[PDB]
């Protein structure tokens, strides 16, 4: 999910 | 009676004792202190003052940082334009208005204003229903096989648009209208008078459901099912204390943007929904701008929320601000 959630700027 | 009816506005203030005038014409001095008129001149100068730079360096350094220009950061940009119409359409126009004590420029000007600042205001509010769908699709994976990319980001942008039309366009055309609201320097919705020749009773509802419930919902569900992607994939990472940190600043946004978008919209539902139950009562000038007071301000507060704690907005913002180092 990290790259998935980096993605969206939400880490 | 409690107001003041006319053709094309609504004077909260009887006119028992003569004095009420309209609008367009005269200084509504009788309903506010000429200082209470400054201190919104005020107020509608600040949103320009921080509105104008944070919402409009956020347009320039992505001109300026080639990794910024991403699919997903479409609808941030979206956002930011969207407040500008809110900082051009509403808050400039208040500000002058304001420091003449009434709207000078006319019905006709009342119509612009009103569509510019309903129009920024709700291509910036499904902007973040679209926002939170696509960190939905691309995290939680719904679809498999799927891909976000170009083709599919232009199409939430665009969405947004024909959302925010279908609200600030209907008014223009006879299923609501735009009038002079509270201290009556600012044009919006009415809301809050019955106005069977326009419909306003099936307009507020329709409003209320689709723009107001609607994305409600979208968000909680997008952000509801985006945490427990992420508390499950936590649990089964417990080795990796990224993984753990992830989850916990992931939790952190969540909640903020969540609790902003309340603010931001739910001091309007409850007003107008009030005024539909409770129909014309004594509602006063000062009352009808605190729902008001709360969704201008997202102008700033939204794009600190999602552009200014966004990490990379946040570096490429600092390395042009500081001349192209740090
Ligand atoms: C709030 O209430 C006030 C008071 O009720 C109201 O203001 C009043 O508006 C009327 C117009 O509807 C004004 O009446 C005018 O008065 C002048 C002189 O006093 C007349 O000349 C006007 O024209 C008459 O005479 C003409 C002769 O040439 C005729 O051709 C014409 O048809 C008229 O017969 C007219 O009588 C009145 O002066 C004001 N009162 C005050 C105190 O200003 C106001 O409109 C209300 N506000 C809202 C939003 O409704
Ligand atoms: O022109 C050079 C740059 O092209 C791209 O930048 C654009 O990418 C999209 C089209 O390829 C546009 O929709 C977007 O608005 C631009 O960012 C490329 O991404 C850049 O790295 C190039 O420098
Ligand atoms: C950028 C800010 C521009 C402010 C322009 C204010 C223009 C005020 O103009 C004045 O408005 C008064 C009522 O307020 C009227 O009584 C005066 O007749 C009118 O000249
Ligand atoms: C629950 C909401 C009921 C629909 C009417 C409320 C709309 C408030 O007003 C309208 O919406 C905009 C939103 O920014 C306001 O800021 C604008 O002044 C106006 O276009
Ligand atoms: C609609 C989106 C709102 C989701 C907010 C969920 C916040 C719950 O809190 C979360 O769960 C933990 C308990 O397991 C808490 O201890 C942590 O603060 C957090 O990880």
């Amino acid at each position: 999910i990290l790259e998935n959630l980096k993605d969206v700027g939400l880490f | 009676m409690n107001g003041t009816e006319g053709p094309n506005f609504y004077v909260p203030f009887s006119n028992k004792t003569g004095v009420v005038r309209s609008p367009f014409e005269a200084p509504q001095y009788y309903l506010a202190e000429p200082w209470q008129f400054s201190m919104l001149a005020a107020y509608m100068f600040l949103l320009i003052m921080l509105g104008f730079p944070i919402n409009f360096l956020t347009l320039y350094v992505t001109v300026q940082h080639k990794k910024l220009r991403t699919p997903l950061n479409y609808i941030l940009l979206n956002l930011a334009v969207a407040d500008l119409f809110m900082v051009f359409g509403g808050f400039t126009t208040t500000l002058y208005t304001s420091l003449h004590g009434y709207f000078v420029f006319g019905p006709t000007g009342c119509n612009l204003e009103g569509f510019f600042a309903t129009l920024g205001g709700e291509i910036a509010l499904w902007s973040l229903v679209v926002l939170a769908i696509e960190r939905y699709v691309v995290v939680c994976k719904p679809m498999s096989n799927f891909r976000f990319g170009e083709n599919h980001a232009i199409m939430g942008v665009a969405f947004t648009w024909v959302m925010a039309l279908a609200c600030a366009a209907p008014p223009l055309v006879g299923w609501s209208r735009y009038i002079p609201e509270g201290m009556q320097c600012s044009c919006g919705i009415d809301y809050y008078t019955p106005h069977e020749e326009t419909n306003n009773e099936s307009f507020v509802i329709y409003m209320f459901v689709v723009h107001f419930i609607i994305p409600l919902i979208v968000i909680f569900f997008c952000y509801g099912q985006l945490v427990f992607t992420v508390k499950e994939a936590a649990a089964q990472q417990q080795e990796s204390a990224t993984t753990q940190k992830a989850e916990k600043e992931v939790t952190r946004m969540v909640i903020i943007m969540v609790i902003a978008f309340l603010i931001c919209w739910l001091p309007y539902a409850g007003v107008a929904f009030y005024i539909f139950t409770h129909q014309g009562s004594d509602f006063g000038p000062i009352f009808m701008t605190i729902p008001a007071f709360f969704a201008k301000t997202s102008a700033v507060y939204n794009p600190v929320i999602y552009i200014m704690m966004n990490k990379q907005f946040r570096n490429c913002m600092v390395t042009t601000l500081c001349c192209g180092k740090n």
